[PDB]
RNA sequence: UUCCGUUAACGAACGAGACCUCAGCCUGCUAACUAGCUAUGCGGAGCCCUCCGCAGCUAGCUUCUUAGAGGGACUAUCGCCGUUUAGGCGACGGAAGUUUGAGGCAAUAACAGGUCUGUGAUGCCCUUAGAUGUUCUGGGCCGCACGCGCGCUACACUGAUGUAUUCAACGAGUAUAUAGCCUUGGCCGACAGGCCCGGGUAAUCUUGGAAUUUCAUCGUGAUGGGGAUAGAUCAUUGCAAUUGGUCUUCAACGAGGAAUGCCUAGUAAGCGCGAGUCAUCACUCGCGUUGACUACGUCCCUGCCCUUUGUACACACCG
């Protein structure tokens, strides 16, 4: 009767609500989509030229999944594997000030809002839009 | 090409201990009974394959 | 010649990954072919992304000759400096330097 | 050194589509190490399959026929 | 129906909280057919691709995992589940169809229905890892 | 029966057609077949206890080589399915009587020590095949166009001409001048 | 405020502290331990000695209690410190280790002052005992000497409990020599003599 | 290994040589009056004392041993 | 009125169940609720140090390891009874702290 | 006289028992060196478990 | 040298065992507002049902986490073997049939083994005032044509790279001076970094805690494996330059001769995390994750132990 979230898988979920996000037309870019590395550690910035909504729906199902988180957190959670070269490798952080803008924009389009506990919460009508873009698959 | 069945265990033999002697029987012919060497871990009443049925052993290799 | 523009800029010094990323899509050119395909049609487009970077809106960090000793870009010896004269990064050369 | 081709002719294009109902497997692999062409032809060419359905689908390997 | 059962493997532990109703299946709230990796998902559809559907097909099953690793937690899971499923008729329906499952389960693997007692012992000093030691160099 | 190998494979059809290796192999359609080649069981505590494994589990476990790749048995099943796949797909047949005929076709009979030849174990005969099966599919893949399923799956039906019906040919060779 | 780690550090090493200060201070009147506790509003430190009677001379006593009051920044009125007499002088490890000190720096044979030591610590009722004097005692080459007697367990959780230990480093005229005293306790339920538990191959027997 | 200490050896010998009246074949029972007509300090231990008294009595009621002593 | 809670700190195990039966049941003599003991979550202290004071010879390292064990019990009670149940004497080993709760 | 900065550092930092400048244990704010550290570890109340 | 027995020995001391710590099982008990489970009530979306969050000073409980008292295993039963002992092998059961695993402690006798540079432990010799200490300034230990020793990173397609699922334990963390520690959150900054709101002297706050896994560009090329080495550049730490960001540079390296080291089960191997080191900079000690091949035998080599035997050795065959 109706697919939720937890029912669908988040593989093609993120790629449908990115789709969905492009022709939505609504939310802004910034002016330097492709030259910024989303990772210090990363070499090569992200090679698919829409990156930046792949992401953007990352979020979208991130504060579906948890509220709460800061900007701190999601810098914590898009790390990874830094390979110093002949060092051993390590754990390394993302991108903030990117990060921080698309939680901006986020926040201008009404997905979430701030939050007395720190972080962000998702407000009603983007979860709303989530669970009848979940029903739509 | 004479599938023997192993009979009795005689004990772990030769330099390093890696071959176990036993005692067969052919599956074709019971009454025939055998010695020979056999590698890795063997058990008895397991089925053991072979080439040349005629070489002989001692006992306690 | 055969290898993909991503990387084909490569081997021409002065650029690396990171250059020809920011070249082959600044200047809206297709991504997912060989540079033998390439014509001269956007030959002219290429080098004049590559020749002009700060008026093509480069980020002003992603040059390599930054602020020479005057302008953002893409004599040791004389001066008698311990980096032109020589390890200038400070070694444990104890063990290193084998290769002759 | 294996130099395989980087751009397919017409005569590949028309051998593949001729041979790929009677090869009882078509991969990737198999196809660049037999036609002479490259890996990146070979995914190319078995798209070009998915488009006729001349018949698994992985990240490493494809297997159908 | 309502009941607990914990399926605990390495370090990582399935809580599965039994209710009445249609048979749903959902673990952490997501359904049993998204289990992550889906290749080791047969893993996770044992006791459901063995004692069959029948058996459970009026009584859901929620659990949620914590701890250890992604395949131990499928092991978790994957006991945890079996344990539930003998509960079920232990304390609500009967013995004779507990003990027959048990059985099936037993005869299928040990495991089902015994936790492996496997555990990560300490790192001694003096060497690299847990039980080797370090490259001895005389001269 | 109501148990496949990933819903797929029917088992009640692959028999051994020798009366020296039936108990080591676990291929029998009542009891030791399972879904996949995954099981945290312990096999190594006493002797003779991996006998009763699985097959398809020795198989998929003694892929994990070099030390680049253990501790990686995922990736060993998914690629055991993989040619799994391709071997039914080619030879129109039950991929586990491939198996099994190559496993079969592959273990040496006797060796030379001590030098006097002797024969060999049938465990250790089962397990020398599947350790010379894998280190010629590695050997195969390594610096090539081919990946490993498709060398395991060439290795596979070749052996059921092949890398492991030489070096077996070679020790038995070495063997039976001695 | 101050943290309950770094305040159960500083009980440890400040008892230590206390320790070491008192253990040479008392040498002419045998420092045997000491036991701290902190009631509502008071902390008693009280000290240990084998000679008791010269310890508080008692305003020394209020002298060495004013000591931690104003070394340690512990506040006035709230401190006291006595001092106590020894249960068993033999029984205790440490008093007859500076009490062999004692005897051999005043003079006397160290064979002859060990020999002394070891019939006092049976006369206390100890179940057996082990000097062990190392350097040099007459010649340059030095040497390790043991009188050793009774039981004599060497192993295992019951060493730490069931013996009392006392090492010292006695700064003779051509040196310095290594003395040890070990001491076992025999079972005394309870608990004054030595522990409270017996042993693991010490079983009674309820007779039929 | 399996070998038995000389003092559980000893011990099962004793509370057999003088409490064979009432003690019985079961090791539970065996462990449970152990607990009380004698003092062991180490639970593992004295499960090792009442199994072994168990052993004996089993050796026992066949015939008798050259252990024990009294009537 | 105005609840009250008792932290107990120590390092022996013994000291602390035995003083805590005690509080807790003289805490029951005045016919007050109790909810607890409560089992503070045990935390180790690990240190490791080399034996030879030189570093001489095959690297032995010994480990130090201390446990501190904590209770924690909230009375609904006024303070003066609280102080006058813990007025009774402790042993050794254990350390009372009281809090306005 | 002592005009170098002595902020930090080992110039600084002595063990509380002894004094040396080496082997300094800090965890815990102990202040000692290793041997010192040892000697006294059953008065500090740090004993052997396994 | 554990025991049974044999017995010119009898009766005893150490060592071993016994002991202690941790893990492994408990739907049994103790009891949890600085920890949780369930139902309900409220609010969120598609009455019910799927479903996220918030309360209910008791909705109930401790099955799930914590920590305590306890229990559980003792080889007892089965068969065989052995002597009818000591015990051993294979069985059912059980969480466990190896004293269950892993450790701590660990006898006598020595080494001219190490440490005087850890010690207001110390004897002798030496400096004791153009001081061999003391205080600061600067350098040096970091040298390099060269030999060796322990580890880090690779030789790639089982992979690199780029998206998107996401599962741990150990421990540690403030002087409040605006604020020295852990840092949450907001803002700014490509990143490195900076400002504001603040919490935690702690199960409360940090703590909401990677390889692996769908998808694709590579395509067998010393190539996007590899990044040695260089230059330009920004900022942090420090009183004073160490490290970390960006781009450019892109060396050897295509499984390694004689020799050689570790390891038998959640072990090896692979991947990270914490702590020590610390004004700044990670090898050692622990933690967890994925997770196997073979062996379960032997004294062939390298040793160790015991008995007999030979000796011209006793600094003891390097005699
Ligand atoms: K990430
Ligand atoms: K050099
Ligand atoms: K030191
Ligand atoms: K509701
Ligand atoms: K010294
Ligand atoms: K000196
Ligand atoms: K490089
Ligand atoms: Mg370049
Ligand atoms: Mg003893
Ligand atoms: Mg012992
Ligand atoms: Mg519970
Ligand atoms: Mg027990
Ligand atoms: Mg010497
Ligand atoms: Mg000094
Ligand atoms: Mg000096
Ligand atoms: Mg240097
Ligand atoms: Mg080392
Ligand atoms: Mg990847
Ligand atoms: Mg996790
Ligand atoms: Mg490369
Ligand atoms: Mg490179
Ligand atoms: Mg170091
Ligand atoms: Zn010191």
């Amino acid at each position: 009767t109706a697919r939720t979230v937890k029912d669908v898988n988040p593989h093609e979920f993120v790629k449908a609500y990115s789709a969905h996000l492009k022709r939505s037309g609504k939310m802004e870019l910034p002016e330097w989509v492709d030259i910024v590395k989303t990772a210090r550690f990363k070499e090569l910035p992200p090679s698919d030229a829409d990156w930046y909504y792949i992401r953007a729906a990352s979020m979208a199902r991130k504060i579906y999944l948890r509220q709460g988180i800061g900007i701190g957190g999601f810098q914590k959670i898009y790390g990874g594997r830094q390979r110093n070269g002949s060092r051993p490798p390590h754990f390394c952080k993302s991108s903030g000030a990117v990060s921080r803008n698309i939680l901006q924009e986020l926040q201008k389009m009404g997905i979430i809002d701030v939050d007395p506990k720190g972080g962000r919460l998702i407000t009603s009508q983007g979860r709303r839009d989530l669970d009848q873009v979940a029903g739509t698959v | 090409v004479k599938l023997a069945v192993v009979v009795k265990v005689m004990g772990r033999t030769g330099s390093r201990g890696q071959v176990t002697q036993v005692r067969v029987k052919f599956l074709d012919d019971q009454n025939r009974l055998i010695m020979r060497n056999v590698k890795g871990p063997v058990r008895e009443g397991d089925i053991l394959t072979l080439l040349e049925s005629e070489r002989e052993a001692r006992r306690l290799r | 010649g055969k290898q993909k523009i991503m990387f084909a800029l490569t081997s021409i010094k002065g650029v690396g990954r990171r250059f020809s990323n920011i070249v082959c899509k600044k200047a809206d050119i297709d991504m997912n072919k060989r540079a033998g395909e390439l014509s001269a049609e956007e030959m002219d487009r290429l080098m004049a992304v590559v020749h002009n970077p700060r008026q093509f809106k480069v980020p002003d960090w992603f040059l390599n000759r930054k602020k020479d000793y005057g302008r953002f870009s893409q004599r040791l010896k004389k001066i008698r400096n311990h980096r032109g004269l020589r390890r200038v990064r400070g070694q444990h050369t104890k063990t290193t330097g084998r290769r002759g | 050194k294996v130099n395989n081709a980087v751009l397919f002719d017409q005569a590949t294009y028309d051998k593949l589509l001729t041979e790929v109902p009677k090869y009882k497997q078509i991969t990737p692999s198999v196809l660049s190490e037999r036609l002479r062409i490259n890996g990146s032809l070979a995914r190319r060419a078995i798209k070009d399959l998915m488009e006729r359905g001349l018949i698994s689908i992985h990240s490493s390997q494809q297997i159908f026929t | 129906g309502t009941v607990q059962c914990f399926g605990r493997k390495k370090t990582a532990v399935a809580v599965a909280y039994c209710k009445p109703g249609r048979g749903l299946i959902k673990v952490n709230g997501a359904p049993i057919e998204l289990i992550r990796p889906e290749m080791l998902r047969l893993k996770a559809f044992e006791p459901i691709l063995l004692a069959g559907r029948s058996r459970f097909k009026d009584i859901d099953m929620r659990i949620r995992v914590r701890g250890g690793g992604k395949t131990s937690q499928i092991y978790s899971i994957r006991q945890a589940i079996a344990k539930s499923l003998v509960a079920y008729y232990q304390k609500y329906v009967d013995e004779a169809a507990k003990k027959e499952v048990k059985e099936i389960f037993a005869r299928y693997d040990r495991t089902l229905l015994v936790a492996d007692p496997r555990r990560c012992e300490p790192k001694k000093f003096g060497g690299r890892g847990a039980r080797a030691r370090f490259q001895k160099s005389y001269r | 029966g109501d148990v496949k190998l990933f819903n797929r494979w029917t088992f009640e059809d692959v028999q051994v057609s020798d009366i020296s290796l039936n108990d080591y192999l676990a291929v029998t359609s009542m009891k030791h077949y399972t879904f996949l080649p995954h099981s945290a069981g312990r096999y190594s505590a006493k002797r003779f206890r991996k006998a009763q494994c699985p097959i398809i589990e020795r198989l998929t476990n003694s892929l994990m080589m070099h030390g680049r790749n253990n501790g990686k048995k995922i990736m060993a099943v998914r690629i055991i399915k993989h040619t799994m796949e391709i071997i039914h797909l080619l030879t129109d047949a039950n991929p586990i009587q491939i198996i099994v005929d190559a496993i079969i076709n592959s273990g040496p009979r006797e060796d030379a020590t001590r030098r006097q030849a002797v024969d060999i174990s049938p465990l250790r005969r089962v397990n020398q095949a599947i350790y010379l099966l894998t280190t010629g599919a590695r050997e195969s893949a390594f610096r090539n166009v081919k990946t490993i399923a498709e060398c395991l799956a060439d290795e596979l039906i070749n052996a059921a001409n092949s890398y492991a019906i030489k070096k077996k040919d070679e020790i038995e060779r070495v063997a039976k001048a001695n | 405020q101050i943290s309950k780690k770094k305040k159960f550090v500083s009980d440890g090493v400040f008892y230590a502290e206390l320790n070491e200060m008192l253990t040479r201070e008392l040498a002419e009147d045998g420092y045997s331990g000491v036991e701290v506790r902190v009631t509502p509003m008071r902390t008693e430190i009280i000290i240990r000695a084998t000679r008791t009677q010269n310890v508080l001379g008692g305003r020394r006593i209020r002298e060495l209690t004013s000591v931690v009051q104003k070394r340690f920044n512990f506040p006035e009125n709230g401190v006291e410190l006595y001092a106590e007499k020894v249960v068993n002088r033999g029984l205790c490890a440490i008093a007859q280790a500076e009490s062999l000190r004692y005897k051999l720096l005043g003079g006397l044979a160290v064979r002859r002052a060990c020999y002394g030591v070891l019939r006092f610590v049976m006369e206390s009722g100890a179940k057996g005992c082990e000097v062990i004097v190392s350097g040099k005692l007459r010649a340059q080459r030095a040497k390790s000497m043991k009188f050793k007697d009774g039981y004599m367990i060497s192993s295992g959780q019951p060493v730490n409990e069931y013996i009392d230990a006392a090492v010292r480093h006695v700064l003779l005229r051509q040196g310095v020599l290594g003395i040890k005293v070990k001491i076992m306790l025999d079972w005394d339920p309870k608990g004054k003599l030595g522990p409270t538990t017996p042993l693991p191959d010490l079983v009674t027997i309820h007779p039929p | 290994g399996r070998v038995r200490t000389k003092t559980v050896k000893k011990t099962s010998r004793q509370v057999i040589e003088k409490y064979y009246s009432r003690m019985t074949l079961d090791f539970h029972t065996n462990k449970k009056v152990l607990e009380e007509v004698s003092i062991l300090q180490s639970k593992r231990l004295r499960n090792k004392v009442a199994g072994f008294t168990t052993h004996l009595m089993r050796r026992i009621q066949r015939g008798p041993v050259r252990g024990i002593s009294l009537k | 009125q105005h609840r009250i809670r008792i932290t107990l700190s120590s390092k022996s195990v013994k000291n602390l169940e035995k003083v805590c039966s005690d509080l807790v049941r003289g805490a029951k003599d005045k016919l007050l609720r109790v909810k607890g003991p409560v089992r503070m979550p045990t935390k180790v202290l690990n240190i490791t140090t080399r034996k030879s004071p030189c570093g001489e010879g095959t690297n032995t390292w010994d480990r130090f390891e201390m446990r501190v064990h904590k209770r924690v019990i909230d009375l609904v009670s006024s303070p003066d009874v609280v102080k006058q149940i813990t007025s009774i004497t402790i042993e050794p080993g254990v350390e009372v702290e009281v809090t306005i709760s | 006289w002592n005009s170098h900065p002595k902020n930090y550092g080992p110039g600084s930092r002595v063990c509380r028992v002894c004094g040396n400048s080496h082997g300094l244990i800090r965890k815990y704010g102990l202040m000692c060196c290793r041997q010192c550290f040892r000697s006294n570890a059953k008065d500090i109340g740090f004993i052997k478990y396994r």
